[PDB]
This record gives C-alpha cells, structure tokens and sequence, in this order.
C-alpha cells in the first residue's frame, strides 16, 4: 500500500497506481520559446497542486455513468478556485484518480475515459445545450445515452482516448495524467473546458447478497498551474 | 448585446508592417463608363478615393513606380448575349505631350507615347510606368505656389511637378451596329516604395480634391 | 493616439505600451495623486483604497512634472461568430485610473485650477497583422 | 527626484530619503538558531512587501497630533490583512514614510517619532484604556495631551526614540525603518502592537495668506513578514 502525496494532501491507494500518461506526455510548463510572443505567466506553485476529493457518487445496478468537466469541476473550490476567479488567463494539467470500494462478491466494470474537448450533444432537438447543461460544477453530469457518449460517436471507439479499466475482480483504481490539451498556449478557465473525465459502467454492478451500492471516489489535482501576472511593476 | 470574447494573440515578426507592404497593394484608382465622352481620359492620381488618399497622406514624400492593370467589361443593350471581342488601345501620355481630343485624333499614333493594344476576351492589359517626376519624390503636400502670376495665386498647394500623366483608352474598332457600354477599371500597384517624413493622419472629412480643406464632423 | 490610428489598419495587435503624464500647474503648486493599473479581467477601482490596493504609483507632481507608466501587455483582435449574426467585441484588457490622494495646494497668487495632459505610445515589442481597411472615414456607398 | 519602489507599489519622493534605521538594525529575518526551538515559520514574500498609503490627514493650526499603531493599522488592509487574519503567528518589520505638501510661505515642524510599546494612558481616572481607545485601525488616533505623549512621560525626552524632524522650510519627508521590536521570536498581530508611529506638531502650522490646511501622507510597508506554516504535510 503506497500513498499519492501532493502538497498537503495525501491519498492512500491499493498499489495499483500504474499511472497512464495521456499521449505519453508529462505536464511540464509553457515552454520559454512559446511565451515570448504572449503575456508572461507566473507559476503559482501554491496549494493549487493538491488533490481535491469530490463527493462520492453511488454506483447502482442501473447507473448510466458520470462525467466531470475540467477545470469547471474545480472552478469554485479552494485556492485553485480563487486563482481562477481572480486571474483571466490559465494553463494547467491534471491528474485524475478514481477509486472504488467493493467486496470480493461484487462484479462490474467501469471505463474511466478522459475525453478531450467533449462537446456535449442533445437528443431529438436542434437547439444546442444550454449553459446549465454543460457547466455542472463539482456535482458533475450524468450520461443519458452512454452508448453514444452523449455526442453521436460510439463508446466502443472511445477506447482511443486516454482511458483505464476498473474490473472489480482485478483492480479498483484508475489514474490518468492529463497534459495541456489546447490549440492556444493559455486559455480561459471560466468558459471553456479541456478535458471531460467520464466514468461509464460498461458492465453493470451486480451481486446477490451484497449492498447493491458501492461508492466511487474521484480526486483531481491540477499539476502545473500557470496564471497571468497580477503584480508586474509599472514603473 | 455584444459578446465580450478574447483570444490569446500569439504572433511575432514585423515583415508585414513594412512600408513596401503598407502602400504596396493594388488598389482601384478609377472606374469610368462610356457608351462606345466617347472615350476614357483620366489624369493619374492617388487622391481620387478617400481611403487610398488617407493612406498616402501619411507621408510627405513618396517615390514609387506605377503598375497599371486595365480590366474592361462590356454590357450590351436591347438582342443576343454575344459580346463583341473588340480591340482596345490604352496609351500613356506624359506631362510634356498633348492629349487626344476625339476618338480619331492624331495623337493616337504618337509613336512616342507608349500604347497597349489588347482585346476584350484576353487577360487584362498591364504595363509599368516608372518614376517620371522631375523631383526625387512626389510631394503629398506642397506649401507654396506654382508661380508669381495672379493666376497662380488661386492655385495654392498645386505643384506642376507632381502630375503623373494621362491615361487615354479608346475602342479602335469602329462603331458596331449594336449598342454597348464599356466599363474601365484601373488598378494601380506601387512598386519600389520609399517614403519620408511621416505626418499625422487625417481626422476630418475632405472638402475638395486639391486644397486639404476641412468641415464639420 | 498615433498608435490607435495606425493599428486601426490592422486586425490583430499585441505588445507593451508606454504612457506618460505631465502636470502643467504653477511652480509652487503641489499635491499628490495615485495612478493605478488594473490587469485585464480585473475590476476597475472605485475609490482611493481600491486603487492603492492594486498596482499603483503615488505621484507627487509638486516634485516632478512627468511620470511614466509601463503597461506590460495589451492584446486584441476582431471576431465574427460562425453561424450567428451576433456581434463579437474583444473584451477589455485593463484600465489605468487616477485618484486624488491629497487636495491641491497652491499659493495665493497662483491660479486655483491646474491641468494634466497625457501621452501614450507602444514599445519595441509591439506587432500588427492582417492589414485591413480603416473605418475612420468610410461614407462610401457604391464604389464611386 | 527618486522613487521608493516595493513590489508593485512605488512612491515618488523629494530626494530627502535619508533613511533612519531604528537602533542601527536592518530588518532581516528570524535567525536560524532562534527558530529551532519554536514553530517553523514560512516566508510569504508576497504582496505583503508593498507600501500601504493611508488616507491623508489634515494639518491645521490647532492639531494636537496623530498616531498609528502597528500592525493594527494594516490588520484589515490587503494581503497583509488576509495573512494576519488567517495565521495565528507573525513577525515583521516596517518602513514608515511620512510626506507633507506645503508651499514656501508655510511654516511648522513635525516630530515623526516611532515609539515602541507605547502603552497609552488616560487622564484623571484609574480605569485603563478600553479596547476601542487603543485599537483604532487604519484611521489612527489623536493625541489629547501631546506634551506628555499620552503616557505621563515627556515629549521633550521622546527624542531618545527613533525619530525624524520635518521642518517645512528645510524638508517635507521622513523615513523611519523599524526592525522587529519584541521580547519573543514571533508574536500575535491581532492583540499586541510593537510600534506606534506618532506625528506631533511641535511647532504649529502657520501662514498669513495660505490655505490654513496642509495634507500629511503616511505610507507603511511591512518588510520581512513571516507567518506560521499553514500547509506542513502530516504524513
């Protein structure tokens, strides 16, 4: 049993921390040669680099799945939320951790997939999704049609995205490290999301004499937060 | 109601803001119609349209060669859609030469004024006129008078050395039985631009073409 | 400013900006004023306390008549949405605001009213792109 | 004309910045050998190291004087106020700057004296000063009996404290640098003051055709702020 410690936050894991780096890239920083032409960002290596543990969700036998949009999930939580609300430019990676608590008599498989630029869609309508439909904060969303990933694609081909499998008879943890995913060096946190952490129950949770409900714990830690300077001298 | 958006503008380099690129765009300098006076005559200048004039008035002295492209179009009247493939003659007349007065005037065979013969259904005619000014550069502004005569006193700001010449365009083909209108578009692309002594931009509406007078708004 | 008039001929701009203010009162006239800088996306100050709490210089124009502010970065462009007719305008990229720290003090013989003039220019890292037509005059309808 | 720049704040002075270091000691930090036996403090070299310009006070011909108690004057102002309200242990120096705006036809002398541990007193009563009498915040107090420094001592002998003179015919600025003044390595900002910046008009302000009122500007900058660590890992 090892621990994942980041700043003043620590998470105890079940040694299954075989981290999956998305597209084989570690989140590092804005490169020097890409920062000369744009505004100079500082590096607040403050408490922003800690795990934020959301409220546990209930996995039932009829669950369709849950998704969280980043950085929208942390936009109103802690020092990261403060820095987001006070700075107009941001750039950070993420380290999502998913854990499950179940007995040896439970069964089920979760597909923990990190979908970049997941433009959510609707069903039998022409009007686009409203603001409340997309920006769900730390509560997160719920899939309505997980078979199509709520966007008209296929969950079967979603395996091409950075993903991890949680098979209750093999492991109960997933760890996906997400680098900066954008077409611009930095971006605006308040009205644009880079990643969407989805947890789709491909195989339903089942048992005969079990609890019929197991908790799923999601912990997200911004990795290399960088914001615009708010204290450059004007002399 | 306006959406307040923003983007991370990432750019570098200054090659686009070069003066050779700032004033080196082919702009439409004249557009005239004539129904077969009877031919196109126009003295070349860059003050015909307000946008190009405002751009050029950002400097005091400019020296450039002129590239001219003539784009003709013909529309018929009253009955088939067959546009005749007429022959056109565009002749450049320098300042020291007379200009034609009629369609069949003697100056059309000057043999010293350059002329271009081109057809309607061909690529547009194009020729380059070099820097023909008597001075080292054109004067966008002139604070003085041509002479001492009382006639010149009414010509403030007009320097005779700044004229660029005349472009006369006619239809060599005789009068066809049908009735047609010819539209001529003149495009001027300066080359080898050199500019001196930048000036404050014009902020007020123009009141005339040769006095830099101003009025309200 | 010349910077604005030239940049109106281009679409995208970025870089730093220089700014200078001059106090044109009498010799013995003295006082204090606060010049504040608000970065893009911040809230414009509403009183002297908020201005002091941000990036600022306490300017005593009695001593020196010229003060120079260096703006770190400004940026902007022109936008048009894809399938919508709604107008898109670049958001504000900050303010520079002045608040009186102390009241103006003048001798009896000097004038009781003074003035401040300001200047603005860009640095050597400024850039422009995608030259367009300036709408400064316009008024043309049919390409006369 | 020079500038005093600290962080993102700058003050334009009249070249009279002959700084007076109190007791010939620069504020440096808690020494290493004095920090082993007590709680380990971090060094928030954040915006706390900037000048805070209080509201200008009016110098009239009948003014008795003004005093400000530190760090009480900055306990509810900016990042220093935030850090004071969130941390229970603090230790910092100060750099007080006093400026005056007057013409050549004005006269008057101000004694800018930094009194350490100025226990305020009362007049013809046995009851001690109440909480509201002492903790005046950024508004500051007003001397009632400046001749006795409001404590039964003598203003004449107050010259023994770190002080500067402002004679309107010679100079209009004073700059006193205050180190850590305490019997303990660190202390509590909310209910104890280390210095009291007093501005007593020894010579009354006078003029014949002047404005009969000149402003006095006070700017105070914490110098070497150190607070208890709020993010030490517990693993």
């Amino acid at each position: 049993v090892l621990q994942l410690k980041l700043g003043n936050s620590a998470i105890v894991t079940q040694e299954a921390a075989n981290m999956c780096c998305a597209y084989g890239e570690w989140p590092s920083y804005l490169p020097d040669n890409e920062a000369t032409a744009i505004d100079k960002p500082t590096q607040p290596e403050t408490s922003t680099d800690r795990f934020y543990t959301l409220k546990s969700v209930k996995w039932e036998g009829t669950s369709t799945g849950w998704w969280w949009k980043l950085p929208d999930a942390l936009n109103q939580t802690g020092m990261f939320g403060q820095n987001v609300q006070y700075h107009y430019l941001y750039r950070s990676g993420f380290l999502c951790h998913v854990q499950c608590n179940a007995t040896k008599f439970h069964q089920g498989a979760l597909l923990v997939v990190a979908i970049p630029e997941h433009q959510l869609g609707k069903y039998n309508t022409g009007t686009s999704a409203s603001f409340d439909d997309v920006m769900k904060g730390k509560t997160g969303g719920v899939f309505t049609h997980p078979y199509v990933l709520d966007d008209g694609t296929s969950l079967a081909c979603s395996l091409i995205f950075p993903h991890q499998w949680i098979n209750l008879r093999t492991n109960n943890s997933a760890t996906i490290m997400l680098p900066w995913m954008n077409c611009a060096p930095m971006d605006f946190a308040l009205r644009h999301n880079q990643w969407t952490l989805a947890i789709i129950p491909v195989v339903p949770l089942n048992t005969s004499g079990g609890t019929t409900m197991v908790p799923i714990t999601v912990s997200i830690a911004p990795m290399c937060c960088e914001f615009n300077g708010l204290r450059n001298a004007i002399t | 109601e306006a959406i307040q958006t923003r983007a991370v503008i990432n750019q570098h380099g200054t090659s686009e803001t070069l003066v050779e690129n700032f004033l080196g765009r082919a702009a439409l300098v004249m557009m005239k119609d004539f129904e077969y006076q009877n031919f196109f005559k126009w003295t070349i200048n860059t003050r015909s349209y307000v946008q190009l004039r405002r751009k050029f008035e950002l400097f005091t002295y400019i020296r450039f060669d002129s590239e001219i492209t003539i784009v003709p179009t013909i529309r018929l009247y009253t009955s088939y859609s067959g546009l005749p493939n007429l022959t056109l003659q565009a002749m450049f007349v320098p300042v020291g030469a007379p200009t034609p007065k009629s369609q069949d005037s003697y100056e059309w065979q000057s043999a010293c004024n350059p002329s271009v013969f081109f057809k309607i259904d061909d690529p547009p005619a194009r020729m380059t006129i070099p820097f023909m000014c008597i001075n080292s550069a054109y004067g966008m502004f002139y604070d003085g008078f041509a002479g001492f005569e009382k006639t010149a006193n009414g010509l403030y700001g007009i320097n005779p050395a700044n004229t660029m010449g005349n472009l006369c365009i006619r239809v060599v083909n005789a009068y066809q039985p049908v009735q047609y209108t010819i539209t001529i578009r003149i495009y001027l692309k300066p080359k080898h631009i050199k500019a001196w002594v930048p000036r404050p931009p014009r902020t007020m509406p123009y009141m005339s073409i040769a006095n830099t007078n101003y009025t309200g708004h | 400013t010349l910077l604005a008039n030239i940049a109106r001929y281009y679409t995208h701009w970025s870089g730093s900006m220089e700014m200078t203010f001059m106090f044109c009162g009498s010799f013995m006239a003295t006082g204090k004023v606060i010049l504040c800088y608000t970065p893009p996306g911040g809230s414009c100050p509403t009183d002297r306390e908020s201005a002091m709490l941000g990036t600022h210089i306490v300017w005593d124009f009695g001593l020196q008549s010229s003060i120079t502010l260096v703006i770190p970065w400004i940026s902007g462009s022109h936008f048009r949405m894809f399938n919508s007719d709604a107008k898109s305008i670049n958001a504000n990229v900050g303010y520079v605001t002045c608040f009186m720290q102390t009241n103006l003090i003048v001798p009896k013989e000097a004038a009781t009213s003074t003035y401040i003039i300001g200047f603005a220019a860009a640095k050597n890292d400024f850039s422009l792109r995608l030259m367009r037509d300036s709408p400064d005059i316009g008024q043309s309808q049919q390409l006369e």
